């Protein structure tokens, strides 16, 4: 992993993404959600695999990250693909859905604007599919690797991918470095987003305003 | 766990 | 128009004291005294958070509903950094103030706040770990603030500014220009894991409230109202 | 609002 190229990593980043998935009431929409990150959850589980590095963790750090990051990075999958339809969501191919069909659901509305946000400034930076993978493989490394270097010497390749890509596009060096950390910044905006939406998901649970997936209720039982 | 067989 | 060398020095400047804890030592903590101390302390340092945001450049130039927005947003978040910044030098405690020094066991004595002392230790331990330096400490508190509420272009210039200014830093202590970008990266994940501990934190003290374990000032439950957990 | 007032 340590060993390959920038354009290396690219292309296996590029290689390793999942596929996009098709898919009113409360209950119908949280269902079709549901059902979408339940089969999205089984083809993350491929992609990880091949992000450069991750096998070479032990199956219990595996599972520790992916049970970290899950939302995240179907968070961050979501904002990508609704990037080039303004106001809507882009759920799956066949279900595209605007701002105001979120309050279809119970506390929906307030986290369908933050990822719309988050799109939006996708948009305005024209965030570039080859930054959007380094994106999501960073999220998978780094978001519960506080709890030694292998997975730091991974994270800090990803990131001379991200400058590569910048310098090749002609940035300066002064608009490189602004643009990793304008990029970076939004991963914290993705965590808040998933903490919130895990603390909806759970409260969903709880009404038993829809059936989850076993699969489904150990990743939401990871976050306790 | 699931994730566990999952990742086999 | 601030230069790097100047944003340093106003940020430097700006920074608040640290205040000391109501502890009383002739007492054992429970759940309510332990979440009393602080809580109190939170509040004591609120009142200079609140001067030292005005001070942060580009802060005063936004709207009142702006900057009561993005100190809503970042208050927890700010208040973590600046205690995992105090635990660097402190192994294994955090360093809630100078007469208020707790280990993780001594966490346990309040409902679910060993889990939130593990994250903050482990930061800490990174803090360490990076030889986490007083400027870059002082710029990833500042960009915490403009940038946790900023996406609900003038502050996005400002943001840009302290890059060049962390940017800067490093060159100066004799980085690489590789490991400038790389150390650049490893600060600013920091801040996801500082996000994450402050909305674990939010819903802790939110359950703390709604248990009637400890009375909280009215600056403090409108800045966690403003969270609408 | 309180911090409204402080920020003042
Ligand atoms: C987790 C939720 C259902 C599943 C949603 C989903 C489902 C599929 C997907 O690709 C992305 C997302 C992100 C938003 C998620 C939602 C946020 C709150 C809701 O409970
Ligand atoms: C918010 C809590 C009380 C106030 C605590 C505090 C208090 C003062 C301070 O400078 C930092 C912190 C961070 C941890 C906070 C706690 C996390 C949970 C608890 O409810």
């Amino acid at each position: 992993a340590a060993s390959l190229t920038a354009d290396q990593m690219v292309s296996a980043l590029l290689d390793a993404e999942p596929p996009i998935l098709y898919s009113f009431s409360e209950a119908s929409m949280m269902g079709l959600l549901t059902n979408l990150a339940d089969r999205e959850l089984v083809h993350m589980i491929n992609w990880a695999k091949r992000v450069p590095g991750f096998v070479d963790l032990t199956l219990h750090d595996q599972v520790h990250l992916l049970e970290c990051a899950w939302l995240e990075i179907l968070m961050i999958g979501l904002v990508w693909r609704s990037m080039e339809h303004p106001g809507k969501l882009l759920f799956a191919p066949n279900l595209l859905l605007d701002r105001n069909q979120g309050k279809m659901v119970e506390g929906m509305v307030e986290i369908f604007d933050m990822l719309l946000a988050t799109s939006s400034r996708f948009r305005m930076m024209n965030l570039q599919g080859e930054e959007f993978v380094c994106l999501k493989s960073i999220i998978l490394l780094n978001s519960g690797v506080y709890t030694k270097d292998h997975i730091h010497r991974v994270l800090d390749k990803i990131t001379d991918t991200l400058i590569h890509l910048m310098a090749k596009a002609g940035l300066t060096l002064q608009q490189q470095h602004q643009r990793l950390a304008q990029l970076l910044l939004i991963l914290s905006h993705i965590r808040h987003m998933s903490n919130k939406g895990m603390e909806h998901l759970y409260s969903m649970k709880c009404k038993n305003v829809v059936p989850l997936s076993d699969l489904l209720l150990e990743m939401l039982d990871a976050h306790r | 766990a699931i994730l566990h067989r999952l990742l086999q």
